RNA sequence: UAGGGAAUAGUUUAAAAAACAUCUGACUCAUAUUCAGAAGAUGGAGGUUCAAUUCCUCCUUCCCUAACCA
RNA sequence: AGCUACCUAAGAACAGCUAAAAGAGCACACCCGUCUAUGUAGCAAAAUAGUGGGAAGAUUUAUAGGUAGAGGCGACAAACCUACCGAGCCUGGUGAUAGCUGGUUGUCCAAGAUAGAAUCUUAGUUCAACUUUAAAUUUGCCCACAGAACCCUCUAAAUCCCCU
RNA sequence: CUGUUUACCAAAAACAUCACCUCUAGCAUCACCAGUAUUAGAGGCACCGCCUGCCCAGUGACACAUGUUUAACGGCCGCGGU
RNA sequence: AAUUUAUUAAUGCAAACAGUACCUAACAAACCCACAGGUCCUAAACUACCAAACCUGCAUUAAAAAUUUCGGUUGGGGCGACCUCGGAGCAGAACCCAACCUCCGAGCAGUACAUGCUAAGACUUCACCAGUCAAAGCGAACUACUAUACUCAAUUGAUCCAAU
RNA sequence: UAGGGAAUAGUUUAAAAAACAGCAGAUGGAGGUAUUCCUCCUUCCCUAACCA
């Protein structure tokens, strides 16, 4: 319980679409910019980590 | 004479309550009957008064559920019989 | 926002205000509202209490100005001096500030012997003058603004169309 | 008063029947105490003249306490019903035409009021030559007693002042009535110096 | 028989430090006190970790508690 | 509150001896109930015989009244409050509820014994499994070869699959 | 100490008790009381005799600026050597 | 112990209820003025207090109480220990298989960011719930990547409800 | 967890200075137009949550 290493964060497309996924990442990196499959566009697109979620 | 929920909340206890009205005693004096009386009223009844226009249209006009009072009905009646002689 | 600050900015904008003299011939002050307003008027009228009031035919109109100089956010602005020179000098000037920081500023404007045109510009320079610090749209600079020369009462001056 | 609601839904009785009250209906909720509300002002027509409120047929609005409590009770005041309204408004009609008198204003009684008993210290400056005339008298009203005295209103004792002693201001209020009040002309003393030289001292 | 806790310099404590004891010197006629120096330790065994008094495990010594109802 | 606990009003009783002062001693009436035997459906739902404690006092006692069960009263024994008070009695809610025990009424025939899972659950339930009845149409059981693992010490008795 | 108790298995070392002590209260027309701090009530302990030691950190109570208070609840030490 | 303050008491606010008061630190440097004082170098702006109790409403803190509960396994109960998940032995060869039996572990981590969509056929911890594997297809990747349901044994939590 | 606020030398303050602690010494970190303008992150506080 008291351990605390990873994040679960809320990926949300820059496409404007309003899609967003759910990513794991590490407490003490940086805020993360991937590159993911957007459904509503159709392709990869770049997504953006918008909030914290909960500790993982 | 009622129930409530502690703290509003439906899962906690239902306890008794009991909501009384502020009392207050007044004296009012009645134009048909030429006389004063101290009655204990409420503020509700003051604005009822006031809304009349004096304590003897608020006698004359409300009607019997809406006086709640034998005191307010007896004085309908004398100030009816002296309209009416 | 202190209570204190913000609870006077709220009280001095709740003081009432009238326009034009009451019917009444002869009132007591304190039965009606201020009333003197117009720039004009009122520096015609300071005239008129300078024969009445014997007294220098010119003489330093000392226009304090309760310019809310606070709550531009939750943060209040603070207090600087934007010196520009009027459009007739009297015979740079300094916009000074208050001590108290109780927003009034106590800025000369002309002699009274300055034409009371001269004296109109000499005000509305000032206006934009003290803006300077603050000119955003966002929080409202000016309260009130009293006009007294210096042995005479201050007025209060409709100054809202002269404020943009 | 107390205004309560139930927390459960009681159902539907229909026309011409009465509803089916469990013991589940008698669980109340606050909705409001209507003596915390804001209080509201009591419009009342004025029959007498009182100090503050107004005059004759005046329309005021007061405080509930205060109407209840004095004004009605005293017969000050009367209920603002169409009638009395009506009655009123006849009167102002025969009072600005008729025979019937023209009244003093709320105002005017409270400076006439202050007018009857109060004197007015015309300082005047000892180096400059100085002649007294309504428009100056008027001034010292505003000064030193408070009064905003228009110009014309004022009688002067009519002989030319120019020397520190007493003389009479006849002061008309409204053109009804005229109030002789004192009058004090002294030597003139700047505001700081004269609150510092007695007030302060003593 | 069951259960919890503890183990640090010769001694007693601390979170690898102090105190004395021990040794060295100075002061004293000499001793003590004092002053200036010096050394010395993480019960045992095994393992993780780059690094373990500080993370775990078994054993030894000791302490404390329980060991009942008919 | 006609028993009993405490109280209120107004009553009553207390020989003899010692000391003569007595919540003093001896000792009747009277109150209590220490010890033993008897009795144990008894004479008695607490008694009898003897023996004992007290007996002018915080004594005993007749009469009327008061305090009532979410209570009273108590020199606290959880005493006593109409023979049974860890909180009276009666009536009603009430056919209280009981996974617990007991009981369950004519004749005759037939099929019929049981992997387990979850559960404040292991004295019980629900789902599976087994068991019963009716119906549908098609395989069920017994089994030939061939076939189902290396790592590892018992190279086990066997099983699984399976046409005929 | 006399007294009191489990009517119906306990009469006692249990309770009460004179005494001692702590706490609360400055007051009248139904108890207390037709009373007024040498009083009244809430408790502890148990005549008398010698005494009643230390502790207010914790809990409680009181008091507020710290704080006060055990005849309030309660508590009142080790290891090694000579 | 959980839940609660209806009730009682205190305090706060509202509600209700009358009015008493509204504010003073110069100074001439120059000049005027017989004084007393004035001109210039500001003589502005600006109201405060405030009704004791009783009663009612809403809060807060206490007191005194109320309602309800006090898990299971267990070579009787208690104490101790244990309660879910995975691997191995017992259980040697399809599956299954218990003991407060014998041993060791888990309550993550790391890399991806198509761990995208969709869909035949199957498996299944002896029920259900849950859990598991997947051709083809779409879209990607791709003509170097034991590339296509990631490495990994367990590495986990239903419904209601809450947040969005 | 949510917002609010805060961060100066080892420590506590000031508008780049003093005081303590031991002549050294600082503007939590990053980015941008500089303790003094803004933004994200860390740490801490405040306040309210921490239900099912
Ligand atoms: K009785
Ligand atoms: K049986
Ligand atoms: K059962
Ligand atoms: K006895
Ligand atoms: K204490
Ligand atoms: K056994
Ligand atoms: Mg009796
Ligand atoms: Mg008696
Ligand atoms: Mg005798
Ligand atoms: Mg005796
Ligand atoms: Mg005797
Ligand atoms: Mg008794
Ligand atoms: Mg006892
Ligand atoms: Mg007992
Ligand atoms: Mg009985
Ligand atoms: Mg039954
Ligand atoms: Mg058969
Ligand atoms: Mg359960
Ligand atoms: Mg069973
Ligand atoms: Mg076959
Ligand atoms: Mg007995
Ligand atoms: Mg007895
Ligand atoms: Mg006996
Ligand atoms: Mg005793
Ligand atoms: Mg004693
Ligand atoms: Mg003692
Ligand atoms: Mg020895
Ligand atoms: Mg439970
Ligand atoms: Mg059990
Ligand atoms: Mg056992
Ligand atoms: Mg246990
Ligand atoms: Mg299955
Ligand atoms: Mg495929």
């Amino acid at each position: 319980k008291s351990k605390s290493k990873n994040i679960l964060v809320r990926m949300v497309s820059e496409a404007g679409t309003g899609f967003c996924f759910n990513t794991k990442r590490n407490r003490l990196r940086e805020k993360l910019t991937l590159l993911h499959y957007d459904p509503v566009v159709k392709q990869r697109v770049l997504f953006v980590e918008k909030k914290k979620i909960r500790s993982l | 004479l009622g129930q409530i929920y502690a703290n509003n909340d439906k899962l906690s206890k239902r306890l008794k309550k009991v909501w009384k009205p502020q009392l207050f005693e007044r004296e009012f004096y009645s134009e048909i009957l030429d006389k004063k009386f101290t009655v204990t009223v409420t503020m509700r009844t003051l604005d009822l008064i006031d809304e009349a226009y004096g304590l003897d249209f608020y006698i004359l006009k409300t009607p019997k559920e809406d006086l709640c009072s034998k005191f307010g009905m007896d004085l309908k009646r004398g100030m009816l019989l002296r309209l009416a002689r | 926002t202190p209570d204190e600050k913000k609870d006077e900015i709220e009280k001095i904008k709740a003081y009432p205000y009238m326009e034009g003299e009451p019917e009444d011939d002869v009132y007591l002050k304190r039965l009606y509202p201020r009333q003197i307003y117009e720039v004009e008027k009122a520096v015609h009228l300071l005239k008129k209490f300078q024969i009445l009031d014997f007294t220098s035919p010119k003489q330093s109109v000392y226009l304090d100005l309760t310019l809310d100089m606070a709550l531009g956010k939750k943060k209040n602005v603070e207090p600087f001096t934007s010196v520009l020179s009027l459009p007739y000098p009297f015979a740079g000037h300094e916009i000074k500030v208050d001590e108290e920081r109780e927003n009034f500023l106590q800025t000369k404007i002309a002699t009274l012997d300055m034409s009371s045109d001269q004296i109109a510009a000499n005000l509305q320079a000032v206006i934009n003058e003290v803006c300077r610090h603050r000119p955003l749209n966002l929080g409202p600079f000016v309260v009130r603004a009293f006009l007294r020369s210096s042995t005479s009462e201050g007025l209060l001056l409709k100054i809202d169309p002269l404020l943009p | 008063t107390v205004i309560v609601e139930r927390w459960w839904k009681v159902p539907l009785a229909g026309e011409g029947r009465k509803p089916r009250l469990h013991r589940r209906h008698r669980v109340y909720k606050l909705v409001e105490d209507t003596k915390h509300r804001p209080k509201e002002n009591l419009e009342l027509i004025l029959t007498q003249s009182v100090e503050n409120v107004g005059v004759r047929g005046d329309l005021v609005s007061v405080k509930k306490s205060l109407g209840r409590n004095r004004l009605l009770p005293q017969g000050l005041a009367v209920y603002a019903s169409p009638e009395n309204k009506k009655l009123f408004e006849e009167e102002k009609l025969l009072r600005q035409e008729g025979k019937l008198e023209k009244i003093q204003t709320k105002a005017g009684e409270a400076t006439v009021k202050f007018l009857k008993s109060c004197r007015l210290e015309v300082g005047m400056k000892n180096n400059v030559k100085w002649e007294l005339n309504p428009e100056i008298v008027a001034r010292h009203f505003f000064k030193n007693l408070g009064v905003v005295v228009a110009p014309h209103t004022l009688k002067l004792p009519e002989e030319p002042i120019t020397r520190w002693g007493e003389y009479w201001c006849e002061v008309t209020v409204n053109g009804l009535d005229t109030v002789r009040v004192p009058m004090s002309v002294v030597n003139f003393e700047k505001p700081k110096t004269k609150r510092y030289k007695y007030w302060l001292a003593q």
